[PDB]
DNA sequence: GGGGGACAGCGCGTACGTGCGTTTAAGCGGTGCTAGAGCTGTCTACGACCAATTGAGCGGCCTCGGCACCGGGATTCTGAT
DNA sequence: ATCAGAATCCCGGTGCCGAGGCCGCTCAATTGGTCGTAGACAGCTCTAGCACCGCTTAAACGCACGTACGCGCTGTCCCCCGCGTTT
């Protein structure tokens, strides 16, 4: 199922007003979903590459944070 | 039947918290985030020291290499104060032998 | 206007995941289905992906907000997002 | 018999850091004062981070340090935000900040 | 008779088209070398320099300034203007994250 | 001596024309010189630190490449 | 007798890459097929770079590769622009690009 | 009295150049730029392979580690082209072994 | 010297903020099971190390020809008409 | 639409200095041999990922309505710009 519509426009509205926006256009949501799809098409692909390299098929959180720090987004949290 | 022994610094994190804040507690995910920060800073300084040792064609890392790595990686006075106290952290390391 | 800025001030203090975790998990599984078939995901991996994606898009949203403020406007535009991705280097 | 951590005046394990540096494949030979200096630097950074977290914890009357305190204490400092620029904190967020044009008139 | 004067902006686009197909250093070499020595005098005195170091510094600074001017022009075009402004420069810097 | 006047107005004008700028304001030059000073006082300071580690008082181009690749500005040129 | 470069048919060296991997403090144990893989990857990347540079040189009626040809070759290719994003090329410049609103009005 | 024996790829890149474009020359500045490019991408792939060996807690780098490093660092169809040419290079090297 | 461009003011209207009924499925939580991550044993093929050998990689010289440079013809926008 | 007028592209004459070919050294790749050792593979276990489903309700969809800001237009006033002269 196509779950890109699962990111509803009230959720994108709450996320945008979290960042400090008071007026959000209606066309913001489509490009926001596209950028989220690009980010989850890169990072999860890198995690799939790590999990395939590890002779596994369960995606761990350490592969996720490895993909995040590979692209320059260092994350402190799950995995260690 | 334990699985494996962990490799973290949570007891040392709690001890450092006890020297700084004797009355303030810590949570588990805060210690996980702090341990991730410790590991990232350790990897950054170790990689910078390894690169700087490879630049001068030296296979041995001394205290001067990691002093220069701390100077390069850390801006502001946070390196420079670490220039001083870490040096005397060397000195009473050498005075205790 | 007033209630929007009031919940903005509330939401600069709050920290919960605004994206519901089940549709985001379904989207993650849907995207990962294209790369490798029959994949499993740890829950901490999904939570880390959710937190990092939310932080990245919040940074993109505040970049969009400052771009729209610079354009003598207050309503954001998709071209602000395009300019932010172009200057940020995230646009291929 | 006697640990190298207390002989160096520190508390972090110098032997663990030296063992991690030895098999971490950074150099053929590892010196003695370099892991001591590394332990001193990370101990000072840990002390600064934890004391700013204690500042943020006593700002909101909390006797337990949460990562909200870490998020509010890693971004208010200009030097720590300069060092940790692209660093993402789990269960974090943004500082409370509103632009001047967004204020009501 | 009146002298032949081109329109304001046509000459500017003419040297944009000339300088987008050029591989020369717009900054003069010896004032840039004096500036590099003056900057390095703040950190450590009696420092010697290779000419290749000065040329590499000049090329990197010129490329960084060209990219900064490109982002500034993008910000000025986004602000419905053809003239760049200092606010465009600080906007491109804070999007790039170069302001600490 | 001060070499802020060494970066002349036609030099910044040519750098803006190479960047594709149709019209240049008069206050562009001061902030452009300031950003140049910031970038130079980062890169040259890192090069001085690299030279000071190498027990030398001569700043070579290889340390300049080291300082440029430390900040993420990869350069293929003099030094190697 | 026979070198490993001619054994795998690759122009790029294998013994030099293997020595650099062994003495580069990368790993304790270094494989045998990995320097061959690295030499093949370097040879193909070099061949693609010089092929695009030769296309740019024959576009400009030149038989010698100037760095302007490298600038027109790397930045025009989207894979080389994406991978070598922060790479500054010495003695180069920018692609010929003028914005639509900066064009003169007709 | 020679100074030192340097390390460069002046012969190999020229050999590939004459393999592809026999009528095209190259300058020494472009030779230095190309050598710096080759050395930098080699350093990137070596660092990725070392980090991936430490990722699996392994002291040995095999062909699969550099396969994964090429698949990760290179985007587009050049990654799978390099994977195919590396697999055929490994089989033709082991067949000639 | 000036003229186009940044900036300020004012009306259009529409597009998004706000409120509420309604639907939509998100969230919490017991249950099983089972594929698979991880741990343990073995032994083995692959790699580090020592030493003699060599042939290709690199320093030095050269001579030449590809491109640097000049002017005059032709082209091509370009302002005034 | 239509005019000449400067900026620039191109072609021929020529010249000149880095670039590749050659000479010759020399040092790291090559190969033979040996011993260490990390992991390939197979059983064994135990664990959480996934699927499921019922109850409660948080929240999204969407319609109605409103009003305030993008935006088109107009006026203004001045800021660099093209060009001439001097350092």
């Amino acid at each position: 199922r196509d779950n890109i519509q699962g990111i509803t426009k009230p959720a994108i509205r709450r996320l945008a007003r979290r960042g400090g926006v008071k007026r959000i256009s209606g066309l913001i949501y489509e490009e926001t979903r596209g950028v989220l799809k690009v980010f989850l098409e890169n990072v999860i692909r890198d995690a799939v590459t790590y999990t395939e390299h590890a002779k596994r098929k369960t995606v761990t959180a350490m592969d996720v944070v490895y993909a995040l720090k590979r692209q320059g987004r260092t994350l402190y949290g799950f995995g260690g | 039947k334990k699985r494996k022994r962990k490799e973290s610094y949570a007891i040392y994190i709690y001890k450092v918290l006890k020297q700084v804040h004797p009355d303030t507690g810590i949570s588990s995910k805060a210690m996980s985030i702090m341990n991730s920060f410790v590991n990232d800073i350790f990897e950054r300084i170790a990689a910078e020291a390894s690169r700087l040792a490879h630049y001068n064609k030296r296979s041995t890392i001394t205290s001067r290499e990691i002093q220069t790595a701390v100077r390069l990686l850390l801006p502001g006075e946070l390196a420079k104060h670490a220039v001083s106290e870490g040096t005397k952290a060397v000195t009473k390391y050498t005075s205790s032998k | 206007g007033t209630v929007a800025l009031r919940e903005i001030r509330r939401y600069q203090k709050s920290t919960e995941l605004l994206i519901r975790k089940l549709p985001f998990q379904r989207l993650v599984r849907e995207i990962a289905q294209d790369f490798k078939t029959d994949l499993r995901f740890q829950s901490s991996a999904v939570m880390a992906l959710q937190e990092a994606s939310e932080a990245y898009l919040v940074g993109l949203f505040e970049d969009t907000n400052l771009c729209a403020i610079h354009a003598k406007r207050v309503t954001i535009m998709p071209k602000d997002i395009q300019l932010a991705r172009r200057i940020r280097g995230e646009r291929a | 018999a006697k640990s190298r951590s207390n002989r160096a005046g520190l508390q972090f394990p110098v032997g663990r850091i030296h063992r991690l540096l030895r098999k971490g494949n950074y150099a053929e030979r590892v010196g003695a004062g370099a892991p001591v200096y590394l332990a001193a630097v990370m101990e000072y950074l840990a002390a600064e981070v934890l004391e700013l977290a204690g500042n943020a914890a006593r700002d909101n009357k909390k006797t337990r340090i949460i990562p909200r305190h870490l998020q509010l204490a890693i971004r208010n400092d200009e030097e720590l935000n300069k060092l940790l620029s692209g660093v993402t904190i789990a269960q974090g967020g943004v500082l409370p900040n509103i632009q001047a044009v967004l204020l009501p008139k």
